[PDB]
């Protein structure tokens, strides 16, 4: 993360080496460079004046002041790059280094003051491997405390299921936190075994449902609050 | 066989609780207490009841943790307590069995109702309890009618007790236990009527039931410090000393309400972004690290298993490798830390699955916040690139707002391969590039390739053959690309050959193929040309490119123009010759905002201090005016701040003057300009922020006001308003301002910070309401919408069965002339007039789609329409064969069979591919078509308005007002016609159709100003008054009707003798205000719209008065064209298809400012959805009652609170049962394709 | 230091301890990865130093 | 009252008459289209100018679907309507056996009276309707397309041709005004034909319930 | 089941990228391997290797819940051009 000092927060786009970099004739290449595209639109022309008294203030000696109000015009600015040897605009006349040929049309320099701020992609690394639904609290890996990485919630979700393609929503699905195929049903039967259930072994009432374990909490903490307990089944088949 | 069909919640079955049993209370004392130590104990906090450590005999499951689904047991307690709902039931239905006799609810009756309940829905069932709400136990026992009144039995409300008397009732009450009635017989008389679900007896808290110790985490700190659990109900095991054993059972219920009553994530990632053009535009790429994240089923097949061997082998800190693969044994082995492993039996050991790292797609999800499409998380490929980046091709950040500011960025894995080719072959190349929620591309020249092509193509680039160089990352380039390239020939061979710039820009020689365009963003005449670009068969005949002709723009582009012939696979293919054409030529040239691009010249400058005197002095005129008024105001109308529209457009004209200053001497070799010459960075009102004249700020659409009193700003006079007291900046940011208009730039500076923040205000909710209430909608092959229970929505998508998919250029009549101009078929010429032979090209055409048909109503409605357009071509292409040819054949006027013969077939081919139903799912696409671009826009089309009142009302949020419908609306503006096509007075007489003096003493009541104001005003009379005066003499209050008053040419309305003699109060006011002078007895006030609109002058009456039917006697009027704006009382005065389309166009309002056009068949699905009924219900954020559409969506009152567990506690149904519900019970999707039967 | 500063800069006295390194800097498109507010920031200096980081952290 | 007495004749003549056609019955033509001078030849334009009593409107015509048996209507003058004078209405229809009828609330009629209407229907199906108001009517407003009813038979019909059954179309409850204007019974199709630009007639079916 | 009219000639894109997924399955548990087994020869890439299939001899069969089984061979109409 780059700043500007005028609220131009730019970034790292390539790392390239020294060689590469233009040139203008005396020997300075850039350190940072900027695109002449966050400025029209943005109009910061709080910095193409901070380029002025930048290297009007170090080929001089001077140190300048652009105050609130106040400051230091473009005139006087302008003289100071003549006087060391410039145009009044600071606008040098450069070669690149790619290919070594002057550049068709000039290129701004001299001497920024940009701040680095906090926020990087190395505080910023982040993923998981996989995410199981638990039997503590019953949850996925849930923003953090889990693991970094991602969170659907509310509009995240909502977004999932505004595709528009059947079983890419089945997938989805079936892959969200976990799809156990546990046994449970109505007639004699609840969560436990699918062969032989010790809770009622009726051998008629095996089901073998694919179910998040948030579901089944569902049903343990309103086993408390009385509702309601639908529970069937339907064919897949004709 | 069978997963979840249907399943709601979970309860007690009491067999399965008890079998399960161990202990119940074993001591006063549990944790293995006693003990000093803690083995294993006591028999119910251990093994299990409910799996709450590391390992213990798992009851009917097995084994820890997880598959040890929660095991139930009896702990009863037997404690007295009862049934505390039920306790406020009877506490507020007061005693509905009639106790203590319990008799049948109905007498006879009338079996009317008996047969009605009995075949009608649920749901229902409490109008029973609301009949014998009050009359219970209050009545004729053993009687007709019902059987109740027995036995003088009222509940009182003392809080949680129930004290019932043998009320008279109201005169037998006492204080202390005497008159009680127990819960026993309320338990005895069960011993709404259903015990099928609805049983009140088995609820009773005395054979307490607890759930499962799954709720329960234990935090057993391996060192016995704190072992918190949450809540439970077992805890009132330490009450055993209250064990043992009507105030009594209220005490018991009290202590028992202490602890008795009140698709997340998977294979994630996150990291910042900073992209590459180098990626082609379907691939991505991923850090190198997220290979270092792992556990992938990639099933071993059998053609695969050597080329996994190859990676098992590499392990842990390898990136092509392998770990933690998943053995044949379900017992998976780790190659990290502990691996000192690879031996791999070549064809076994893992035989069923392996796993391997991110080595080509492998597809990967990307996330974004918020999601203001469905494209913000689309599929794309992989392999691998480093430097932990979230890189891709630059051309598709404007569908994610991919923001640089460093700011993270979240990433999925998919570990499932079944859906996964599904959605990389569905949603990879087909949902980038169109959107149909507004037909337009989402995949653009984001910035500088946009800049860097125009300067391509600008007439002034000539290149060399050494300048092939640039040519080569395109066409002679990275992967997937490296055929030759023909080079285009050598386009000057003058003293000096050379190469213009736009062939260059024209180049690629694989797969050759055909284009055109026009109108780019210029005039007309050939004018310095920058538009009508004409592009021919993949060359570039004039123009130069833009936003509109190369970026995210509608008709012209490098897509539909390279997406609708030549199919795919051929746009997603140039866009990447440009991302690596374009960009690295400005590195060869160089843009570079220096000053003198933002420096006005110092020979005009005068152009603005000579207007700002010119400016300062007129407005100083007027604003000295409106004290003596001599010019004057009045008209305006009103004239106190109407010195403000002019003084505000003046201020306009100087910054227009400015402005055009800032743009005219600016020399063309000059950036900015050529940042908005060009669409690509900024425009024509931000090289005048810069130059001249930065004024004039507002607030509210209207200048600063005050906040001292009468002045704005203390650095100033008071009672003075000016271009400098009210803001007005005049001090372009180069010669930047003064800290008096600084102050007045952070304050409309304050509407961007605020405008962009409580945008998601209202946002945040309707998206997600909407996303919540409209997902049923499905596009079974019918042509025709279903609903939960299968009801029709829909029939067609508006007679073409058409959806804004394959919305190619103009739908499909004018874009396909270009596109088989561009393929010529040589051989035809102009001998027989071939206006006939264009007739048996259209007879052939008859015969060749009369085999249309399918899947079908979507070619014979519109054939007809065909042919009367190959019709009207054949008269033009006549018109011109005889004038223009009244020698090339006059260009043979190209037109051959051959041609129209392959335009016909085009035309069927697009016809017949965007047909939805087959398909469709249109219902998502639709709700978010409407919900988002209330997210997006605010800016540039609810401020200008800068700056005039009439008829300018609203924006986004009447899309809340419109979904709710709801009755506080402030708006509830009525607009219709008049007199419609008149002038200013004839429309103006029906105008004023449309629609004061001392009170006395001394046996005499008023007078009225009944001179010319009124005949000046609107014809009345005082007879009119005297007629009103008559009604009920007053509003709400018992005045008179007196019979009557007014006994003289001005009303004397006799104040009716004081036979009330406490007031002259009523008597005064109830004849103060009006009473004929409202125009529809409850309105605000009228309007009249004196505007010339349309050519001619328009007339209308913009009432602000619900509801309709107040247009029966404007006898204007113009009826035909009555109209309004509130949804639910047009559903009453006016037609149902008339509230469908006023409900279709008012959310066609919302959005008509600036930019954004939603699809049409958007809004009339929606309307489709208000209307199922006939009679409106639109959808709103709270429930409807509609029952064939989704009852899932009434359960949404934002949310879920108390009231479920009231209805819980009543046996009472829930509404969560829609398919929202789905994602959090996981199960699969059924409908439309979801529900094969075979 | 800044370079180019403010009267109000000096009087925090907070210009003892400035907050950003000061930088050679051009105004110029490369190829792609500038576009959107992003820096194609040379090496050789960040080689020669140019804005390190001493991130610290804390254990207790 | 001329001034109102002119366009209450007009416009209460218009809503009637081509309820009238509503049920497909001519009506001829001269008595809808007239002048002002028509509408004095049709009352004097003053038969009830303040309210005397006026030549009574009283259709009283039969209808074409039913061109037999009975189909006729009154209209009171009276400004508010009472349950006596209901039972006069009533009785003046049992003089000729009459099947279904119109009272008209001018401005208020008791709520007493109201359920009497709704329950002396099986011989009168009578209505509260406020006649003189809704005084424009919405299938001749040009903003609402044409609500053509359907008969059972080709309810089944187009509801097998588009694999429906009768108790899952799009509705239309007999409370909104457009099927008071057609007079709607349960278990019937309203074809709403949507006025559009690629067709111009987009077919739509609503039942009742 | 002759109740295959209402049709265009053409699969959607929906149903063609399911049962594209499904015979991904199919091709990746052993093999109902096609016309060319493994000529196509390549490293975990499971999907994209009978996404060229262009025969794909297998049956799928649409509905509406107030109809029949409108039924489809893959190979008697046009494919996702």
């Amino acid at each position: 993360k780059f700043s500007s000092r005028h609220g131009q927060k730019g970034v790292c786009g390539l790392i390239v080496p020294q060689e590469d970099m233009p040139f203008c004739d005396s020997g300075i290449c850039p350190d940072i460079i900027m695109n002449p595209h966050g400025f029209p639109s943005r109009m910061t022309v709080g910095k193409l004046i901070e380029l002025l008294a930048g290297k009007a203030g170090v080929l001089d000696g001077r140190f300048h002041y652009g105050t609130a109000f106040g400051g230091s015009k473009v005139k006087d600015v302008c003289e100071d790059l003549v006087r060391h040897g410039y145009n009044y605009l600071g606008k040098d006349y450069v070669t690149s280094g790619i290919t070594g040929e002057p550049l068709e049309a000039y290129i701004y320099f001299g001497p920024v003051y940009y701040q680095k701020l906090k926020h990087m992609v190395l505080d910023k690394m982040h993923a998981r491997a996989r995410g199981p639904r638990a039997v503590l609290t019953r949850q996925p890996t849930e923003g953090r405390s889990r693991d970094g990485g991602l969170r659907l919630g509310e509009m995240e979700r909502d977004c999932l299921i505004g595709y528009g393609a059947s079983m890419l929503l089945l997938e989805r699905l079936m892959i969200s936190s976990d799809a156990f195929e546990v046994d449970v049903c109505g007639q004699c039967g609840l969560l436990g075994y699918s062969g032989w259930c010790h809770y009622c072994k009726s051998s008629c009432h095996v089901s073998s449902l694919r179910i998040p374990y948030a579901c089944k909490l569902l049903f343990q903490e309103l086993q408390s609050m009385n509702i309601i307990p639908r529970l069937k089944l339907s064919k897949y088949n004709e | 066989a069978k997963k979840i069909s249907h399943i709601c919640f979970g309860m007690k079955s009491p067999e399965e609780m008890r079998q399960q049993a161990h202990i119940q209370v074993v001591s006063k004392n549990l944790y293995s207490q006693d003990n000093q130590h803690a083995p294993l104990l006591y028999g119910v906090l251990d093994h299990r009841m409910g799996t709450s450590e590391k390992d213990r005999p798992c009851e009917t499951c097995g084994k820890n943790l997880a598959d040890c689904l929660g095991h139930y047991g009896y702990i009863d307690l037997e404690l007295p307590c009862f049934h505390v709902g039920y306790f406020r039931a009877v506490i507020g239905i007061l005693q509905m069995i009639c106790k203590t006799c319990c008799h049948i609810m109905l007498s006879q009756e009338e079996k009317k109702q008996f047969l009605d309940y009995l075949k009608r829905p649920g749901l229902t069932y409490l109008q029973k309890r609301g009949l014998k709400k009050k009359i219970s136990d209050k009545c004729r026992k053993k009687n007709i009618c019902h059987h109740c009144g027995a036995f003088n039995g009222t509940v009182k409300k003392c809080g949680l007790l129930k004290i019932i008397h043998e009320k008279y009732k109201t005169n037998k009450k006492v204080v202390r236990a005497q008159e009680n009635l127990n819960p026993l017989v309320v338990l005895n008389l069960f011993k709404l009527m259903n015990p099928e679900a609805g049983k009140p007896s088995d609820l009773i808290l005395t054979r307490l039931l607890v759930p499962p110790l799954c709720i329960r985490p234990s935090v057993v700190s391996d060192l016995k410090s704190g072992t918190n659990e949450d809540d439970l109900t077992m805890k009132l095991t330490e009450i055993i000393f209250l064990n043992d054993v009507m105030e009594d059972w209220d005490f018991l219920q009290l202590q028992c309400a202490l602890y008795i009553n009140s698709k997340r994530v998977d294979f994630s990632g996150r990291t910042v972004i900073s992209p590459d053009p180098n990626l082609r535009i379907d691939e991505v790429a991923v850090p190198v690290h997220v290979a270092k994240i792992l556990t992938f089923p990639e099933k071993v097949n059998k053609a695969n298993i050597n080329f996994l061997r190859k990676l098992v082998q590499n392990g842990p800190e390898v990136h092509p490798g392998a770990n933690f693969i998943q053995q044949r044994h379900t017992q998976m082995k780790r190659f990290l830390k502990y691996g000192n492993r690879e031996k791999m039996a070549q064809e076994l050991k893992y035989g069923d699955i392996v796993e391997r790292h991110l080595i080509d797609g492998d597809v990967v999800l990307f996330n974004r916040q918020p999601s203001l499409h469905k494209l913000s998380i689309m599929a794309h490929l992989a392999r691998v690139k480093p430097h932990r980046t979230f890189r891709f091709n630059e051309c598709v950040c404007t569908p994610y707002n991919a923001d640089f500011d460093g700011d993270e960025m979240n990433l999925h894995l998919p570990q499932t391969e079944e859906a996964k080719a599904e959605a990389l072959v569905l949603m990879g190349t087909k949902a980038n590039l169109v959107t149909p929620r507004n037909g337009e591309p989402l995949i653009a020249a984001i910035q500088d390739f946009l800049t860097g092509a125009y300067l391509l193509t600008l007439k002034d680039t000539f290149f060399d053959r050494a300048k092939a160089c640039q040519i080569i990352a395109s066409i002679l380039v990275g992967k997937d690309e490296k055929i030759k390239v023909r080079l285009p020939p050598p386009t000057i061979l003058k003293p000096v050959t050379l190469w213009t710039g736009k062939q260059i820009f024209s180049v690629i020689l694989r797969p050759s193929d055909d284009n055109p365009v026009r109108a780019n963003l210029r005039t007309k005449g050939l004018c310095a040309n920058d538009s009508y670009v004409t592009i021919q068969n993949s060359e570039l005949m004039s123009g130069s490119m833009d936003k509109g002709t190369l970026g995210s723009g509608s008709k012209n582009n490098i897509f539909y123009i390279l997406l609708r012939d030549w199919g795919q696979n051929e746009a997603a293919d140039a866009m990447s010759r440009l991302a690596r054409l374009a960009p690295v030529y400005l590195s060869n040239r160089g843009f570079s905002i220096g000053i003198g691009d933002v420096t006005p010249g110092q020979g005009l400058l005068k152009a603005k201090y000579e207007l700002l005197n010119a400016g300062y002095k007129k407005c100083d005129e007027y604003i000295e005016a409106l004290n003596t008024g001599k010019l004057q105001q009045q008209p305006g109308c009103t004239a106190e701040e109407t010195l403000e529209a002019l003084i505000l457009k003046e201020l306009s004209v100087i910054r227009d003057h400015a402005g055009s200053a800032c743009l005219r001497e600016l020399d063309k070799s000059n950036s900015p300009l050529t940042m908005a010459l060009c669409g690509s960075k900024g425009s024509f009102i931000n090289i005048s922020q810069m130059i001249a004249c930065v004024g004039q700020q507002a607030i509210s659409g209207s200048r600063v006001p005050d906040g001292f009193e009468n002045r704005s700003l203390p650095h100033f006079e008071k009672h003075s308003k000016l271009p400098a007291a009210k803001g007005f900046v005049a001090n372009s940011f180069y010669s930047g301002l003064t800290p008096t208009e600084f102050f007045f730039h952070t304050m409309a500076g304050r509407e961007g910070l605020v405008d962009t923040a409580v945008k998601t205000a209202e946002t945040g909710y309707m998206q997600r309401r909407l996303v919540k209430s409209l997902e049923d909608l499905c596009s079974q092959y019918d042509l025709t919408v279903r609903s939960s229970t299968g009801d029709i929505i829909q029939f067609i998508y508006g007679g073409d069965g058409l959806d804004p998919a394959a919305m190619e250029g103009k739908l499909e009549f004018k874009r396909v002339l270009d596109n088989i101009k561009a393929v010529f078929p040589c051989p035809s010429e102009p001998a027989l007039s071939k206006n006939e032979l264009i007739l048996t090209t259209e007879s052939i055409m008859k015969k060749s789609e009369f085999l249309c048909c399918q899947d079908s109503f979507l070619q014979e409605i519109k054939k007809f329409i065909k042919g009367v357009s190959e019709k009207i071509k054949k008269t033009r292409d006549k018109y011109g064969i005889n004038d223009n040819g009244t020698r090339v054949l006059y260009q043979l006027d190209r037109i051959t069979p051959t041609q129209v013969e392959k335009f016909l077939e085009t035309c069927r081919d697009k016809y017949m591919r965007a047909q939805m139903e087959p398909g469709s799912a249109v219902g998502a696409l639709c709700a978010q078509s409407i919900g988002e671009p209330g997210t997006q826009m605010t800016l540039k089309t609810f401020h200008f308005a800068g700056v005039a009142s009439m008829n300018i009302t609203l924006g986004v949020p009447r899309i809340k007002e419109i979904i709710n419908a709801s009755k506080a609306i402030s708006t509830p503006i009525i607009t219709a016609q008049l007199d419609k096509d008149d002038d200013a007075d004839y429309a103006r007489l029906v105008k004023g159709r449309i629609e004061v003096f001392l009170p006395d003493d001394c046996f005499i009541l008023v007078k009225l100003s009944l001179e010319r104001i009124r005949l000046l005003r609107l014809e009345v009379n005082a007879e009119t008054v005297r007629y009103s005066i008559c009604t009920s003499k007053l509003r709400v209050k018992p005045g008179d009707v007196a019979v009557h008053g007014e006994a003289v040419v001005c009303v004397t309305p006799r104040e009716n003798s004081k036979s009330s003699m406490y007031y002259v109060l009523q008597f005064l006011k109830e004849d103060l205000p009006k009473v004929v002078v409202q125009g529809i007895p409850e309105v605000s006030r009228a309007v009249i719209h004196i505007d010339e609109q349309s050519g001619k002058e328009k007339y209308k009456l913009l009432v602000e008065g619900d509801n309709l039917r107040a247009v029966m006697a404007t006898h204007g009027v113009k009826g035909t064209r009555t109209t309004s704006n509130n949804t639910y009382e047009v559903e009453k005065t006016l037609g149902i298809e008339a509230a469908r389309t006023t409900i279709i166009n008012e959310i066609q309002y919302t959005m008509v400012n600036h930019g954004m056009s939603i699809d049409r068949r958007h809004v009339m699905l929606l309307s489709d959805l208000m209307t199922y009924k006939g009679e409106v219900l639109g959808i709103t954020r709270f429930g409807l009652a509609k029952m064939k559409e989704s009852v899932l969506m009434l359960a949404s009152f934002e949310k879920t609170a108390d009231h479920l567990f009231d209805a819980a506690y009543f046996g009472q149904k829930d509404s969560v049962c829609g398919v929202s519900e789905c994602i959090i019970m996981g199960i699969p999707m059924n409908i439309g394709t979801g529900l094969f039967k075979l | 230091k800044p370079m180019v500063k403010t009267k109000t800069i000096e009087l925090i006295e907070f210009e003892k301890l400035p907050a950003g390194q000061n930088a050679t800097v051009a105004v110029m498109s490369y190829s792609g990865y500038d576009i959107e507010d992003a820096l194609v920031l040379n090496k050789a200096s960040l080689d020669r130093g140019f804005g390190r980081c001493l991130v610290y952290k804390n254990a207790k | 009252d001329d001034e109102e007495e002119t366009y209450r004749l007009w416009k209460i003549r218009k809503t009637i008459m081509q309820l009238c056609h509503d049920r497909g019955y001519l009506v001829t033509q001269d008595e809808l289209d007239q002048t002002l001078e028509e509408f004095k030849a049709q009352s004097g334009d003053k038969p009830s100018e303040g309210r005397p009593r006026r030549t009574d409107l009283t259709v009283l015509v039969a209808h074409n679907d039913d061109p037999t048996d009975q189909m006729f209507v009154f209209f009171p003058e009276e400004p508010k309507v009472g349950i006596k004078t209901i039972k006069v209405y009533c009785q003046r229809m049992q003089e000729e056996n009459i099947t279904r009828a119109l009272i008209v609330v001018q401005q208020g009629m008791t709520p007493s009276a109201k359920q009497s209407l709704v329950d002396m229907a099986p011989k009168y199906i009578l209505e509260q309707f406020l006649q003189q108001e809704l005084l424009i009517n919405i299938t001749e407003h040009e903003l609402v397309p044409e609500h053509v009813v359907m008969t059972k038979e080709e309810v089944t019909e187009l509801l097998a041709r588009y694999k429906l059954r009768e108790n899952q179309l799009p509705r239309i409850q007999a409370g909104d005004p457009v099927a008071r204007y057609f007079g709607i019974k349960r278990g019937q199709v309203v074809k709403i034909i949507r006025p559009s630009e690629t067709a111009g007639r987009y077919i739509t079916y609503r039942l009742v319930q | 089941a002759n109740q295959k009219r209402i049709t265009t000639p053409y699969m959607t894109k929906y149903e063609r990228a399911r049962v594209l997924g499904t015979r991904a399955l199919q091709i990746a548990m052993c093999a109902p391997v096609m016309v060319e087994l493994e000529g196509e020869t390549d490293p975990l890439l499971i999907a994209m290797k009978e996404l060229k299939a262009r025969k794909i001899p297998i049956i799928i069969r649409r509905y509406l819940p107030d109809g029949s089984y409108e039924d489809w061979g893959v190979d008697e109409l046009i494919i996702t051009d």
